[PDB]
Protein backbone atom coordinates (compact mmCIF):
# COMPACT_ATOMS: atom_id res chain seq x y z
CA UNK A 1 0.00 0.00 0.00
CA UNK A 2 1.20 3.61 -0.75
CA UNK A 3 0.17 7.34 -1.08
CA UNK A 4 -2.26 6.57 -4.06
CA UNK A 5 -4.37 4.45 -1.59
CA UNK A 6 -4.37 7.26 1.05
CA UNK A 7 -5.12 9.94 -1.63
CA UNK A 8 -8.14 7.81 -2.85
CA UNK A 9 -9.31 7.12 0.74
CA UNK A 10 -9.15 10.84 1.73
CA UNK A 11 -10.58 12.03 -1.69
CA UNK A 12 -13.69 9.76 -1.12
CA UNK A 13 -14.29 11.29 2.36
CA UNK A 14 -13.97 14.96 1.12
CA UNK A 15 -15.35 14.61 -2.50
CA UNK A 16 -12.43 16.60 -4.10
CA UNK A 17 -8.96 15.59 -5.47
CA UNK A 18 -6.48 15.17 -2.51
CA UNK A 19 -2.70 14.77 -3.17
CA UNK A 20 -0.58 14.39 0.06
CA UNK A 21 2.73 16.35 -0.20
CA UNK A 22 4.63 15.23 2.98
CA UNK A 23 4.62 12.36 5.56
CA UNK A 24 5.99 13.16 9.10
CA UNK A 25 6.36 10.42 11.81
CA UNK A 26 5.01 11.50 15.28
CA UNK A 27 5.36 9.67 18.63
CA UNK A 28 2.30 8.96 20.83
CA UNK A 29 3.23 11.75 23.35
CA UNK A 30 3.33 14.09 20.27
CA UNK A 31 -0.11 12.93 18.96
CA UNK A 32 -1.51 13.38 22.55
CA UNK A 33 -0.13 16.99 22.95
CA UNK A 34 -1.80 17.96 19.59
CA UNK A 35 -5.22 16.13 19.33
CA UNK A 36 -6.00 14.95 22.94
CA UNK A 37 -5.84 11.11 22.35
CA UNK A 38 -2.57 9.13 23.02
CA UNK A 39 -2.25 6.13 20.62
CA UNK A 40 -0.31 2.92 21.53
CA UNK A 41 1.82 3.22 18.36
CA UNK A 42 3.73 5.76 16.22
CA UNK A 43 1.55 7.60 13.63
CA UNK A 44 2.61 9.09 10.24
CA UNK A 45 0.87 12.45 9.48
CA UNK A 46 0.40 12.89 5.68
CA UNK A 47 -0.47 16.62 5.07
CA UNK A 48 -1.53 18.88 2.15
CA UNK A 49 -2.68 22.51 1.50
CA UNK A 50 -5.70 22.83 -0.91
CA UNK A 51 -6.56 25.71 -3.37
CA UNK A 52 -9.53 26.79 -1.07
CA UNK A 53 -6.80 27.35 1.65
CA UNK A 54 -7.80 24.24 3.72
CA UNK A 55 -5.06 22.11 5.40
CA UNK A 56 -5.94 18.34 5.45
CA UNK A 57 -4.00 15.84 7.67
CA UNK A 58 -4.36 12.01 7.44
CA UNK A 59 -2.78 10.20 10.46
CA UNK A 60 -1.91 6.53 9.58
CA UNK A 61 -0.06 3.60 11.19
CA UNK A 62 3.61 3.04 10.19
CA UNK A 63 4.88 1.36 7.02
CA UNK A 64 4.23 -1.01 5.43
CA UNK A 65 0.39 -0.71 5.53
CA UNK A 66 -0.23 3.00 6.48
CA UNK A 67 -3.77 1.97 7.67
CA UNK A 68 -5.75 5.22 8.28
CA UNK A 69 -6.44 6.21 11.94
CA UNK A 70 -7.88 9.79 11.84
CA UNK A 71 -8.48 12.38 9.07
CA UNK A 72 -8.46 16.05 10.22
CA UNK A 73 -9.04 19.60 8.85
CA UNK A 74 -7.22 22.56 10.53
CA UNK A 75 -9.34 25.18 12.44
CA UNK A 76 -8.31 28.52 14.10
CA UNK A 77 -7.55 26.96 17.59
CA UNK A 78 -7.78 23.15 16.90
CA UNK A 79 -8.90 20.41 14.41
CA UNK A 80 -12.13 18.99 12.88
CA UNK A 81 -12.40 15.12 12.82
CA UNK A 82 -13.60 13.94 9.35
CA UNK A 83 -12.91 10.21 10.09
CA UNK A 84 -11.94 8.09 13.15
CA UNK A 85 -11.55 4.32 13.92
CA UNK A 86 -12.96 5.16 17.45
CA UNK B 1 38.57 18.44 7.95
CA UNK B 2 36.80 17.22 4.76
CA UNK B 3 33.72 14.99 4.15
CA UNK B 4 36.10 12.62 2.20
CA UNK B 5 38.01 11.78 5.46
CA UNK B 6 34.79 11.49 7.56
CA UNK B 7 33.09 9.23 4.92
CA UNK B 8 36.28 7.06 4.77
CA UNK B 9 36.35 6.58 8.63
CA UNK B 10 32.57 5.81 8.71
CA UNK B 11 32.92 3.18 5.85
CA UNK B 12 35.89 1.49 7.66
CA UNK B 13 33.85 1.16 10.91
CA UNK B 14 30.66 -0.24 9.24
CA UNK B 15 30.11 -2.52 6.16
CA UNK B 16 27.62 -0.68 3.82
CA UNK B 17 27.95 -3.34 1.02
CA UNK B 18 24.45 -4.88 1.74
CA UNK B 19 22.92 -1.33 1.73
CA UNK B 20 24.66 -0.28 -1.59
CA UNK B 21 23.61 -3.64 -3.25
CA UNK B 22 19.98 -3.18 -1.98
CA UNK B 23 19.94 0.48 -3.15
CA UNK B 24 21.46 -0.48 -6.57
CA UNK B 25 18.57 -3.02 -7.02
CA UNK B 26 16.01 -0.38 -5.78
CA UNK B 27 17.03 2.29 -8.37
CA UNK B 28 16.93 -0.53 -11.03
CA UNK B 29 13.38 -1.77 -10.23
CA UNK B 30 11.53 1.19 -8.56
CA UNK B 31 11.09 4.98 -8.51
CA UNK B 32 13.52 6.05 -5.70
CA UNK B 33 13.80 9.75 -4.61
CA UNK B 34 15.79 11.82 -4.82
CA UNK B 35 17.58 11.20 -8.17
CA UNK B 36 20.71 9.00 -7.60
CA UNK B 37 22.94 12.07 -8.39
CA UNK B 38 21.42 14.20 -5.49
CA UNK B 39 21.51 11.65 -2.54
CA UNK B 40 24.48 13.59 -0.98
CA UNK B 41 23.54 17.18 -2.14
CA UNK B 42 23.43 18.46 1.50
CA UNK B 43 27.16 17.44 1.81
CA UNK B 44 28.18 18.98 -1.61
CA UNK B 45 26.61 22.46 -0.93
CA UNK B 46 27.80 22.45 2.78
CA UNK B 47 31.42 21.28 3.16
CA UNK B 48 32.22 19.99 6.71
CA UNK B 49 34.19 23.19 7.55
CA UNK B 50 31.29 25.53 6.50
CA UNK B 51 28.74 23.84 8.87
CA UNK B 52 27.35 26.53 11.19
CA UNK B 53 23.87 24.95 11.67
CA UNK B 54 22.49 21.39 11.34
CA UNK B 55 18.71 20.98 10.65
CA UNK B 56 17.64 17.28 10.79
CA UNK B 57 14.77 15.91 8.69
CA UNK B 58 13.28 12.39 8.61
CA UNK B 59 13.15 10.88 5.06
CA UNK B 60 13.10 12.59 1.62
CA UNK B 61 9.76 13.64 0.03
CA UNK B 62 8.34 10.59 -1.87
CA UNK B 63 6.39 12.49 -4.64
CA UNK B 64 7.77 13.39 -8.12
CA UNK B 65 9.76 16.66 -8.58
CA UNK B 66 9.99 17.17 -4.74
CA UNK B 67 13.21 15.90 -2.96
CA UNK B 68 16.72 16.90 -4.30
CA UNK B 69 18.95 15.71 -1.36
CA UNK B 70 18.17 18.59 1.10
CA UNK B 71 15.93 18.24 4.20
CA UNK B 72 12.59 20.21 3.88
CA UNK B 73 13.62 21.81 0.52
CA UNK B 74 11.75 20.97 -2.73
CA UNK B 75 12.51 21.78 -6.41
CA UNK B 76 12.21 25.50 -7.28
CA UNK B 77 9.03 25.12 -9.43
CA UNK B 78 7.25 22.63 -7.06
CA UNK B 79 4.27 23.03 -4.66
CA UNK B 80 5.27 24.42 -1.17
CA UNK B 81 4.72 21.51 1.28
CA UNK B 82 2.88 22.37 4.54
CA UNK B 83 5.92 22.07 6.91
CA UNK B 84 7.94 24.47 4.68
CA UNK B 85 4.94 26.89 4.55
CA UNK B 86 5.04 26.97 8.40
CA UNK B 87 8.90 27.32 8.41
CA UNK B 88 8.46 30.25 5.95
CA UNK B 89 5.58 31.79 8.06
CA UNK B 90 7.72 31.67 11.28
CA UNK B 91 10.78 32.98 9.33
CA UNK B 92 8.66 36.03 8.24
CA UNK B 93 7.34 36.49 11.84
CA UNK B 94 10.95 35.95 13.23
CA UNK B 95 13.60 37.48 10.82
CA UNK B 96 11.09 39.51 8.70
CA UNK B 97 11.59 38.09 5.16
CA UNK B 98 9.09 36.14 2.99
CA UNK B 99 10.71 33.44 0.78
CA UNK B 100 9.26 33.26 -2.79
CA UNK B 101 11.16 29.99 -3.66
CA UNK B 102 10.82 26.65 -1.76
CA UNK B 103 14.48 25.72 -2.72
CA UNK B 104 16.87 25.72 0.34
CA UNK B 105 20.18 25.58 -1.67
CA UNK B 106 20.96 29.19 -0.52
CA UNK B 107 20.62 28.03 3.16
CA UNK B 108 23.04 25.12 2.42
CA UNK B 109 25.59 27.55 0.86
CA UNK B 110 25.18 29.85 3.97
CA UNK B 111 26.32 26.88 6.17
CA UNK B 112 23.03 25.00 7.04
CA UNK B 113 23.59 21.19 6.79
CA UNK B 114 20.03 20.17 5.77
CA UNK B 115 20.53 16.49 6.70
CA UNK B 116 17.71 13.94 6.40
CA UNK B 117 18.37 11.03 8.85
CA UNK B 118 17.29 8.74 5.93
CA UNK B 119 18.59 9.85 2.47
CA UNK B 120 16.32 7.77 0.11
CA UNK B 121 12.65 6.60 -0.15
CA UNK B 122 10.49 4.62 -2.67
CA UNK B 123 7.77 6.68 -4.46
CA UNK B 124 4.61 7.19 -2.30
CA UNK B 125 6.02 5.05 0.57
CA UNK B 126 6.90 7.11 3.70
CA UNK B 127 9.82 5.44 5.62
CA UNK B 128 10.27 2.68 2.92
CA UNK B 129 14.14 2.95 3.41
CA UNK B 130 14.09 3.48 7.22
CA UNK B 131 16.82 1.25 8.82
CA UNK B 132 18.49 -0.10 5.64
CA UNK B 133 21.65 1.54 7.21
CA UNK B 134 21.11 5.32 6.52
CA UNK B 135 20.70 6.04 10.32
CA UNK B 136 24.03 4.25 11.01
CA UNK B 137 25.65 6.69 8.49
CA UNK B 138 23.72 9.85 9.56
CA UNK B 139 24.32 9.11 13.29
CA UNK B 140 28.10 8.93 12.58
CA UNK B 141 27.78 12.25 10.58
CA UNK B 142 26.01 13.90 13.57
CA UNK B 143 28.63 12.35 15.96
CA UNK B 144 31.47 13.62 13.65
CA UNK B 145 30.02 17.20 13.48
CA UNK B 146 29.82 17.21 17.35
CA UNK B 147 33.31 15.62 17.97
CA UNK B 148 35.42 17.71 15.49
CA UNK B 149 33.49 21.05 15.25
CA UNK B 150 33.70 23.54 18.18
CA UNK B 151 30.36 25.46 18.42
CA UNK B 152 27.52 24.29 16.11
CA UNK B 153 23.72 24.94 16.27
CA UNK B 154 21.63 21.73 16.04
CA UNK B 155 17.94 22.61 15.28
CA UNK B 156 15.79 19.55 16.25
CA UNK B 157 12.07 19.68 15.17
CA UNK B 158 9.86 16.95 16.77
CA UNK B 159 10.87 14.03 19.04
CA UNK B 160 12.47 11.70 16.44
CA UNK B 161 14.98 14.55 15.64
CA UNK B 162 15.37 15.32 19.43
CA UNK B 163 16.48 11.66 20.03
CA UNK B 164 19.87 12.67 18.43
CA UNK B 165 20.79 14.89 21.50
CA UNK B 166 22.40 11.55 22.66
CA UNK B 167 25.05 12.07 19.88
CA UNK B 168 25.60 15.83 20.67
CA UNK B 169 28.09 17.16 23.29
CA UNK B 170 25.61 19.75 24.74
CA UNK B 171 28.51 21.51 26.58
CA UNK B 172 30.25 22.44 23.21
CA UNK B 173 27.12 22.91 21.03
CA UNK B 174 23.83 24.92 20.95
CA UNK B 175 20.58 22.86 20.83
CA UNK B 176 17.40 24.60 19.50
CA UNK B 177 14.50 22.10 19.96
CA UNK B 178 10.73 22.56 19.35
CA UNK B 179 7.59 20.69 18.15
CA UNK B 180 7.53 19.88 14.37
CA UNK B 181 6.54 22.65 11.91
CA UNK B 182 3.95 20.14 10.46
CA UNK B 183 0.42 21.66 10.62
CA UNK B 184 -0.47 18.92 13.20
CA UNK B 185 2.08 20.39 15.72
CA UNK B 186 2.95 23.96 14.51
CA UNK B 187 0.25 25.97 16.46
CA UNK B 188 1.26 24.14 19.71
CA UNK B 189 4.71 25.80 19.96
CA UNK B 190 6.53 26.20 16.56
CA UNK B 191 5.10 29.69 15.88
CA UNK B 192 7.14 32.09 18.11
CA UNK B 193 9.93 29.39 18.28
CA UNK B 194 12.26 31.92 16.48
CA UNK B 195 14.83 29.18 15.62
CA UNK B 196 16.38 31.51 12.97
CA UNK B 197 17.20 34.54 15.25
CA UNK B 198 18.13 32.12 18.11
CA UNK B 199 20.66 30.35 15.81
CA UNK B 200 22.12 33.75 14.62
CA UNK B 201 22.36 35.16 18.23
CA UNK B 202 24.29 31.97 19.26
CA UNK B 203 26.59 32.09 16.14
CA UNK B 204 27.45 35.80 16.90
CA UNK B 205 28.04 34.87 20.60
CA UNK B 206 30.90 32.54 19.39
CA UNK B 207 32.36 34.87 16.68
CA UNK B 208 30.67 33.19 13.65
CA UNK B 209 28.93 35.33 10.97
CA UNK B 210 25.10 35.13 10.95
CA UNK B 211 23.26 32.92 8.40
CA UNK B 212 21.38 34.97 5.78
CA UNK B 213 18.00 33.10 6.01
CA UNK B 214 16.42 35.38 3.28
CA UNK B 215 16.97 35.50 -0.53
Amino acid sequence: KNIEDLNKFASKILETEISFEESITFTPDEVEENIGEKPNRDKICHSTSLEDGRVIMLLTELEPNYTPWKLLELEEDGFKELYSKS
Amino acid sequence: MEWSQIFHDITTKHDFKAMHDFLEKEYSTAIVYPDRENIYQAFDLTPFENIKVVILGQDPYHGPNQAHGLAFSVQPNAKFPPSLRNMYKELADDIGCVRQTPHLQDWAREGVLLLNTVLTVRQGEANSHRDIGWETFTDEIIKAVSDYKEHVVFILWGKPAQQKIKLIDTSKHCIIKSVHPSPLSAYRGFFGSKPYSKANTYLESVGKSPINWCE
